């Protein structure tokens, strides 16, 4: 069922979502203040902004297949109006 | 201790870019469910 | 040292819970407003 | 010098040590309540499970070579005792 | 809403074994340095 | 869309940036210390 | 005159012979000793 298809996009959508947020937050309070950013080394920034770059990569494909997706919608309820309405 | 005042202007300017790259995406999104209660 | 076994039940389990697409939908429309 | 190859591993020691730190307590976090556990799906946790197992393996073969790095510590330390002070 | 009261258990475990797994590699090592200042 | 040399940049700088091996011991010593 | 494969040849060989890192010590412990 389509049901199933869709929970899964939906779910990695919101998996990649949540990753995103995550490693963000965790970057902010990093960069937030000197005092924070004494505890860290700037070869673990390096490491985190490789880690978001590559969620912020996974996410952005993530939001495109779902533009693709709704472009799919548009055209197939399109068409459904011009048989039976029209 | 820390990194470069510029440093860290340097990165706020590329998660400022990867923000601004997925709203809009988002917006692209939007404009398709809104037309689609258009058409 | 690390139980395979249990790592491997503790992924199946994950798996067969459930998403409960309004909860699902909620939490991505709270994630994209933390954040865009 | 080898004290730019020490800094190198003792640098990659720790960011897996502060890689491993992060997520740990950010899952610690999300597992702590259920009112917590509500913002997150199964799906992430398997993802986190994942992300901190990865981490988890590197940064126990980071303590590996360096027990073994040790280990050749003391075997040349033994030898140049045997050299000059015996 | 949440997971099972048992998969919680679970995973606490997993992580708990990664926890004395690493203590144990953290141990060996201490035993190496101590034993360095004894010979 | 995305500036690739920004983000060069910013891993040219970082890696530029240097170690002070008291300051890094003592964050591993900390580290090590909030968990095991 | 000189047969040149066999010099090379027990270069070779001497190379190929190997150190016992304990004899090696004792060697270096005895010289030492004759001297200083």
């Amino acid at each position: 069922a389509p049901a199933d298809y869709f929970r899964v996009l939906v779910q990695q959508f919101e998996v990649q979502l949540q990753q995103y947020r995550q490693q963000i937050e965790e970057l902010e309070n990093h960069l937030a203040t000197q005092a924070n950013n004494s505890h860290i080394t700037p070869q673990d920034l390096s490491m985190a902004m490789q880690k978001i770059y590559q969620t912020f990569v996974a996410l952005a494909a993530q939001l495109q297949s779902i533009h693709e997706n709704v472009k799919v919608l548009k055209e197939q309820y399109l068409s459904y109006r011009k048989m039976f309405l029209g | 201790y820390y990194i470069d005042a510029d440093l860290l202007r340097e990165i706020k300017q590329h998660l400022k870019q990867q923000q601004e790259g997925l709203s809009h995406l988002i917006s692209i999104i939007k404009d398709d469910l809104e037309d689609i209660k258009l058409v």
